[PDB]
RNA sequence: UACCUGGUUGAUCCUGCCAGUAGCAUAUGCUUGUCUCAAAGAUUAAGCCAUGCAUGUCUAAGUACGCACGGCCGGUACAGUGAAACUGCGAAUGGCUCAUUAAAUCAGUUAUGGUUCCUUUGGUCGCUCGACUUGGAUAACUGUGGUAAUUCUAGAGCUAAUACAUGCCGACGGGCGCUGACCCCCUUCGCGGGGGGGAUGCGUGCAUUUAUCAGUGGUGACUCUAGAUAACCUCGGGCCGAUCGCACGCCCGGCGGCGACGACCCAUUCGAACGUCUGCCCUAUCAACUUUCGAUGGUAGUCGCCGUGCCUACCAUGGUGACCACGGGUGACGGGGAAUCAGGGUUCGAUUCCGGAGAGGGAGCCUGAGAAACGGCUACCACAUCCAAGGAAGGCAGCAGGCGCGCAAAUU
RNA sequence: UAAAGUUGCUGCAGUUAAAAAGCUCGUAGUUGGAUCUUGGGAGCGGCCGUCCCCUGCUCGGCGCCGGCCCGAAGCGUUUACUUUGAAAAAAUUAGAGUGUUCAAAGCAGGCCGCCUGGAUACCGCAGCUAGGAAUAAUGGAAUAGGACCGCGGUUCUAUUUUGUUG
RNA sequence: CGCUACUACCGAUUGGAUGGUUUAGUGAGGCCCUCGGAUCGGCCCCGCCGGGGUGCCCUGGCGGAGCGCUGA
RNA sequence: CAUGUUGGAACAAUGUAGGUAAGGGAAGUCGGCAAGCCGGAUCCGUAACUUCGGGAUAAGGAUUGGCUCUAAGGGCUGGCAG
């Protein structure tokens, strides 16, 4: 423990990647990026087992280093690149794309899109800075300083910049009823709306999140993203359609696809 | 080596801690700079994270801001007079943070003449016959002498800087760390601060 | 009065040495929703470990205790009574962690038995990691 | 599955223990057809150890004339591979063991607005008003030289550079501030007086220093972030690209599409470290403990990556405990866990995952972003192999294998 | 380890089987009397179950003719207790889920391209979050320094203003 | 009281052997500071000679100093 | 006061009274006899045993010079000044 780790055991590998215990004995202690070890599904497993492109460490490495994987306007050639939330992934050979959303369960949204949807990203700031001669600057969820923002964009708010240039087009200012996405824990992707705002100065600011079916609960302001306004998303969704089915109703419809489907 | 460990010493209650591990590198001590007033002798020291830290060992250059009108010129350091930390750090003339050091008035005497045009001190009877300051104290343009009329009524000297600028000795202070940065930058004592650090010297007199 | 000490006690922001023709005091607000008193700003005392008129930021945990001692200077001993649940014997036991707390000197008359408010910060000293944020006067003290 | 039976008596009812009964996990006894996963030198000795290896590694991207091979079109250098060298990056990951350690370690828990961080990623890379590309040596190569050597080791003759080092065109033409020749207007008698140009003397980016003056984005909350002003700058000074691969036009020394690197810098990621709150086995045949030689505070520093009696200085006299402090003990690494289990409980966790700790014992340090490292070094103390008897070399608690130990644990 | 209710929290025992200090005093510790919001008001259920209530006002609307209320909001003795929610490594364990053909494992595979798994509870305490206010704390006015109303006074001093200038 | 067999106890032995903490004394080895200065390169005025602007000079094959100055 | 009832010149033995000894250290001897060591003060630290008085200067350690400052420790006259 006198330097950084370079192995990471497969029994100690995080469960949300959905690797086994027996095949693997180690895990990607990744060559890093703008999102965390826990908070990413790395580009190796997002490739090699969740559409099952690649097999072995030979097979995975022979895709990345060619400059193929068209990550948000600059191809980067790392198998272990941490791809989190509100970045843009694009594939340039198969004819495939991705927007990075949370599905309502522990794992992320494994969902294919078009290049048109892979043209705008919704960069929520984590704080706002001012530079060395009174020039404003930004600190986002993806830690981006792409400056000259809108004066009605504050910390809690999400901005919309264009990928090709990095200049603001739209934003989502903090308003009650904005389409919500809780980026925490087991509510890690509740596709609902903000239904209330109340204060916790010093503690963690309470924002009640209503899922479309009128599901009343709360999470701290830290890990609540807003995907758009009211009912209409600015982004294409994964399956489930933001309901968070309980353990009861996983026996209801999933067995109903055994009666009339076979 | 000399460590900054929290575990080598006693608990709240009194009972001594027992060491569970030998000393680590990050828990580190290097000897005090004990930086004299001499020519600019500075050894660099590598520190944690692969950065430099400039050890002043002898140092007499650094800028001091005359706080009232806020003028600052890099001046020679001549005498450590007071230190509240230890009365013996004055003796073995060591520059630390909050050392009340003497500097020259001549860079600021220059500036006050080059801005306001008023000669201070120089016991009554003493003109300047070689004459650099007298034509800096007379003979301007016709109507921008009224600029010196709008800068006369509210440019009166401090109570006890009339008796400092006269002798060419300003009680300055050190507000950097010369054992960490290798500079001796700070400010000039004024007002109640000047009536404190001079009270600490004349009370010793009698 | 004040400045019967060695080094010049001052606030490292304000000035007091300009040409004229009652020193200007700097304070701040603290967060959580606490009030700096009249006594802090009306008075002329000079202290650096206060969350209001000094260099320390209150963050993390905010706790409460009851004052037991004021025989130290600029720091008080408070006491935190709590019950500890033992799972076998389905009952409790009295324990206390009499934590070391800095006495934010804006509070003029604090007695023993006063319910204090303490906020976690960076360590002021070896054992002190807390400041005084409000105080309630004793049950009477009519005379 | 929430359970009992034998035993004191001449017989009795009882308190009561011993003994059965059943797992479980160390050995051991005798016996061992099939196959499957599968423990293993934990317990006694963190006792001692006979070879070797696991940390270095070569590409379209600093760098390349080894004649080391080998292609031809040569004089516009460098073909294209491959070796030491090194700009640099790895040996700090692992693996092993459980000796110390009793609010330690550690767990959940929040903190850094107290900090550090090559890699990886966001980025900024003519902002300052004062070069068509440079230094003079070095490395490998190479020859000569000894010393038993051991991964031991000088001198000569050449010499490359995101080294070792210096640095200039351009942007650039001003604006940005003072002292100001000078002129435009004059009211009242001249002086008192109210407003714009304008030669020119100076100074003017990005991190570190104080202070003045209002407060432009921001968090629950600044001494954040700033605006700017006086301007301040370590020969042991921050940068201001003396870089590369392959394409490459219009052209007779200029323009440009896509890579490359590293810093000043802020913003990450992997972390690290110090912190908050609550929690642990036995012991009163341990009742007071700690303290002008740091105890608990202050205040100024010192130093450190930063917060702190972390360490000094002069003050105050605290802190802790009958809610068991402190002291002593542990066949005590902690936890995730394990065995048993009506319900509660009780014992166990050295062992594969995580956190810490150690490399015979201590202690000091170089290097690096990161060790107080031992498959680094320097000692002292113990152990111990060479010796040509002058003087060298060494760490298995990494993997086998000895030796000692034992009831107890495999193939060099 | 269970049997062991022979360590007894649930759950032992102390007249004579082992055991109550000889005896009171007594400090922490432990435990501590009763007592402070009551019934009907308002619709439905098949006389009476359930529901809805009897706390305070700088911003904004189904609005509206100096002004009538309602939603966002800074702010309403504290503590325990209880409920929910937040977050809370896998491995093991219980097991939704699925035929290692059995079993323990395992996030496998399944149907002649597509479909689906990779959840969930628990995680003593301790922290956080929003209710409930029974239970036990613990307060508020006693030579009233008293809750509540607008006044007489005494200073710092927001800005709406004294034609631009002071 | 007397045999036998183990088991702890006390006991002269200023008994013995061990871990851990510690004041006192001498103190290895590093690190830091202070000098050091072995060596290793320079810069100058000139000596022997050159090549061109013009006995004055800017670039030089080659020797010697006050080590004058300067650095690793 | 005139070196104790005399002087001068020699500096052998052996005496009497002083000292000093390399390495060892009580082997000397009836016996550590004689000699030696230790020695003051400040400042630490102080056992067995006890008639709780002591033991005790137990034992066992540290500093000490010179010179130069600094702080602290007082009268007096009518929280002060002289």
């Amino acid at each position: 423990a006198r330097g950084p780790k370079k192995h990471l055991k497969r029994v100690a590998a995080p469960k949300h990647w959905m690797l086994d215990k027996l095949t693997s004995v180690f895990a990607p202690r990744p060559s890093t990026g703008p999102h965390k070890l826990r908070e990413c599904l790395p580009l190796i497993i997002f490739l090699r087992n969740k559409l099952k492109y690649a097999l072995t460490g030979d097979e995975v490495k022979k895709i990345c280093m060619q400059r193929f994987i068209k990550i948000d306007g600059k191809v980067r050639a790392d198998i272990t690149y941490p791809a989190g939330f509100m970045d843009v992934i694009s594939i340039d050979k198969t004819g495939e794309n991705f927007r990075l959303i949370y599905d309502t369960k522990g794992r992320f949204a494994v969902h294919r899109i078009t290049p048109e949807e892979a043209k705008y990203k919704l960069c929520k700031v984590r704080k706002i800075f001012v530079g060395t001669k009174g020039i404003p600057h930004l600190v986002t969820h993806d830690a981006r300083t792409i400056r000259y923002p809108d004066p009605l964009i504050k910390m809690n708010d999400t901005i919309q910049i264009d990928l090709e240039t990095g200049k603001i087009t739209d934003f989502i200012k903090f308003d009650t009823g904005n389409l919500c996405m809780v980026t925490g824990g087991a509510n890690l992707g509740r596709i609902g709306v903000i239904t209330n705002r109340e204060r916790h100065p010093g503690s963690f600011d309470v924002v009640h999140v209503k899922d479309a079916n009128g599901n009343s609960f709360a999470t701290r302001l830290s890990n609540i993203f807003v995907i758009g306004k009211g009912n209409k998303p600015w982004i294409s969704l994964p399956r489930g359609k933001g309901i968070r089915l309980t353990i009861a109703e996983e026996r209801d419809k999933r067995l109903a696809a055994k009666q009339s489907s076979g | 080596g000399i460590s900054r460990d929290n575990w080598h010493k006693r608990r709240k209650t009194g009972g001594k801690r027992k060491p569970y591990h030998k000393k680590r590198k990050y828990e580190l001590g290097r000897p005090a700079a004990n930086t004299k007033i001499g020519p600019r002798r500075i050894h660099t020291v590598r520190v944690r994270g692969g950065n430099k830290k400039y050890r002043a060992l002898r140092l007499d250059v650094g800028n001091f801001s005359w706080g009232s009108e806020c003028c600052t010129r890099k001046t020679r350091i001549i005498d450590v007079v007071y230190n509240a930390s230890n009365n013996e750090l004055v003796r073995t003339k060591t520059l630390v943070k909050n050392c009340i050091v003497l500097i020259d008035s001549t860079p600021y005497r220059q500036w006050y003449e080059s801005h306001y045009a008023l000669p201070l001190g120089r016991k009554k009877g003493a003109k300047l016959t070689p004459e650099e300051e007298e034509i800096l104290n007379k003979k301007r343009s016709k109507k921008i002498q009224k600029k010196y009329d709008e800068r006369k009524k509210n440019a009166k000297i401090s109570s006890l800087l009339e008796e400092q600028f006269q002798q060419g000795k300003l009680l300055a202070c050190i507000a950097s760390r010369p054992g960490q940065c290798g500079r001796a930058d700070g400010y000039v004592l004024e007002g109640k601060e000047l009536e404190f650090y001079l009270r600490k010297i004349k009370a010793r007199k009698g | 009065d004040i400045q019967t000490e060695r080094a010049y006690q001052k606030q490292p922001t304000i000035f007091q040495n300009k040409k004229r023709v009652k020193l200007p005091r700097y304070y701040k607000n603290i967060g959580l929703g606490f009030k700096t008193p009249k006594e802090a700003i009306e008075g002329t005392y000079i202290d650096k470990k206060c969350p209001f008129t000094g260099n320390v930021s209150i963050r993390g945990r905010i706790l409460s205790g009851v004052v037991t001692k004021m025989k130290m200077q600029r720091t008080i001993v408070i006491r935190r009574d709590y019950l500890h649940y033992i799972r076998k014997y389905n009952r409790f036991e009295k324990r206390h962690k009499n934590m070391s707390v800095h006495l934010s000197p804006c509070f003029r008359d604090v007695q023993i038995g006063d319910i204090v408010t303490v906020g976690e910060c960076r360590p002021l000293s070896k054992t002190v990691r807390f400041n005084v944020l409000k105080v309630t006067k004793a049950a009477g003290t009519k005379k």
